[PDB]
């Protein structure tokens, strides 16, 4: 849940 | 597939981690010091005064100091006490700020 | 020889020059507080007492308690 | 009628915004869209860079930072940091100042970063190969600064309470000469925290000090003797 939060906040393809 | 950097931000240091403290070593004897500091740690770890230090970092890009990680500064010291090449960095060790810790294990491009 | 110290390294968090001494000459008491970890100690002082005497009382209480 | 004295006193005494913030954000969006049009025309995208001074000079206003963040500044900054149609980076000045501003805009909540996408917009610049090393360092520290709260970490050492340290210190506890020799400070690791060890004359002296002051051969205007502190 916390890494998914970081993934949604910083996820850049 | 979670990216590598995002899974990395999780490991960052906080106030609750053992601080990374600079010491001062004789240039080019930083590696020989850090390793001898391992032998010191091993020799004391079973006696009545084990060394209270966690890790000693001696980067290759730096030339002048090894860094001792310890919870409280005075732990760094009791380890470096009597150690010769580190006699110069005995009186003071600067805490590398929590935001300038990840850039101690920084490597830029052996080879 | 030289000038007497007025700022000290917190004997607990070891942060340098983080501790300062407030001297309540009226209630005859000195108060020392770590501006980093907020630790405090208080000791009875006299008119001769200087900041270095308070800090020493703190060190003597710590050295006596950590046994 | 007023006296000239009161007119003078009142005159001197007389010496002692959300709408404009919203309008500023609107102008920032207009500037970034016009720079997109100009970039498609392969012209220099000057609008953002022309407004930048006015924007930076206002985002620094401490009394308005809440209004700015809550008004959607993060969305506008994301628009300005975002690459243009040809996937070129914005003007160097824009990255330098907006990254520096973001460092000075710490009140940003997690929902604000997630909704505005400013996190994506900075991680992008941090990864981007055409970004300069100083901007990469700023973006790197921003990414660390903004991700720490996600993991509950903190970097303000003065932020850990006294009891937290005292408890941690218990958690980490283990199992001749001819002249005076200077002793050296105790290296002992102090774990345990010690219990604490716990006018009629000045009125006459003030009166005499006042008599001394009263006896002085003072003058109404202090004459500058050697030209120092000469007025006007």
């Amino acid at each position: 849940a916390a890494l998914q939060e970081a993934q949604e906040i910083f996820g850049v393809d | 597939e979670l990216s590598d950097d995002i899974t990395q931000q999780q490991l960052l240091p906080g106030v609750k981690d053992p601080n990374l403290w600079t010491v001062k070593c004789k240039i080019g004897e930083e590696r020989a010091t850090a390793i001898s500091l391992m032998r010191k740690f091993i020799a004391y770890q079973f006696t009545d005064t084990p060394l209270q230090i966690k890790s000693v970092v001696a980067p290759e890009h730096v030339k002048g100091y090894i860094y001792v990680e310890a919870y409280k500064q005075t732990h760094v010291k009791q380890a470096i006490e009597g150690v010769g090449n580190l006699r110069l960095g005995y009186w003071n060790q600067q805490m590398v700020p929590i935001k300038e810790m990840t850039d101690v294990l920084k490597v830029v491009k052996a080879n | 020889t030289g000038t007497l110290e007025t700022q000290f390294t917190c004997p607990f968090c070891n942060h340098e020059k983080s501790c300062d001494v407030k001297m309540d000459r009226a209630r005859n008491t000195g108060v020392i507080s770590c501006t980093v970890c907020l630790e405090e100690f208080q000791t009875p002082i006299t008119y001769l007492s200087e900041p270095v005497d308070v800090y020493s009382d703190w060190i003597d209480a710590c050295e006596a308690a950590n046994q | 009628f007023l006296s000239d004295f009161e007119m003078m006193l009142q005159r001197k005494k007389s010496m002692s915004a959300d709408d404009v913030v919203s309008a500023m954000i609107v102008k920032m969006n207009e500037a970034a869209e016009e720079d997109r049009q100009l970039n498609n025309q392969k012209k220099p995208a000057l609008k953002k860079l022309t407004l930048l001074p006015a924007v930076v000079m206002h985002l620094k206003k401490q009394d308005l930072k809440e209004t700015f963040i809550d008004s959607g500044v993060m969305s506008a900054i994301k628009e300005w940091l975002s690459p243009l149609p040809d996937r070129s980076l914005p003007a160097l000045k824009i990255r330098e100042e907006l990254l520096k501003i973001l460092q000075e805009l710490p009140s940003v909540s997690q929902e604000t970063l997630k909704h505005s996408g400013i996190g994506r917009a900075v991680m992008y610049l941090y990864k981007h190969p055409k970004e300069s090393r100083s901007n990469k360092d700023m973006a790197g520290k921003l990414i660390n600064e903004w991700s720490r709260p996600i993991f509950g970490l903190t970097s303000n050492y003065k932020g850990m309470t006294r009891e937290e340290r005292e408890q941690r210190d218990l958690e980490q506890m283990p199992q001749f000469c001819a002249r005076a020799r200077v002793p050296m400070p105790s290296n002992k690791d102090y774990v345990v925290r010690p219990k604490w060890n716990v006018s009629r004359l000045d009125k006459q002296m003030r009166k005499f000090t006042d008599i001394r002051k009263k006896s002085r051969s003072a003058h109404a205007v202090k004459i500058s003797i050697e030209g120092n502190k000469m007025p006007l």
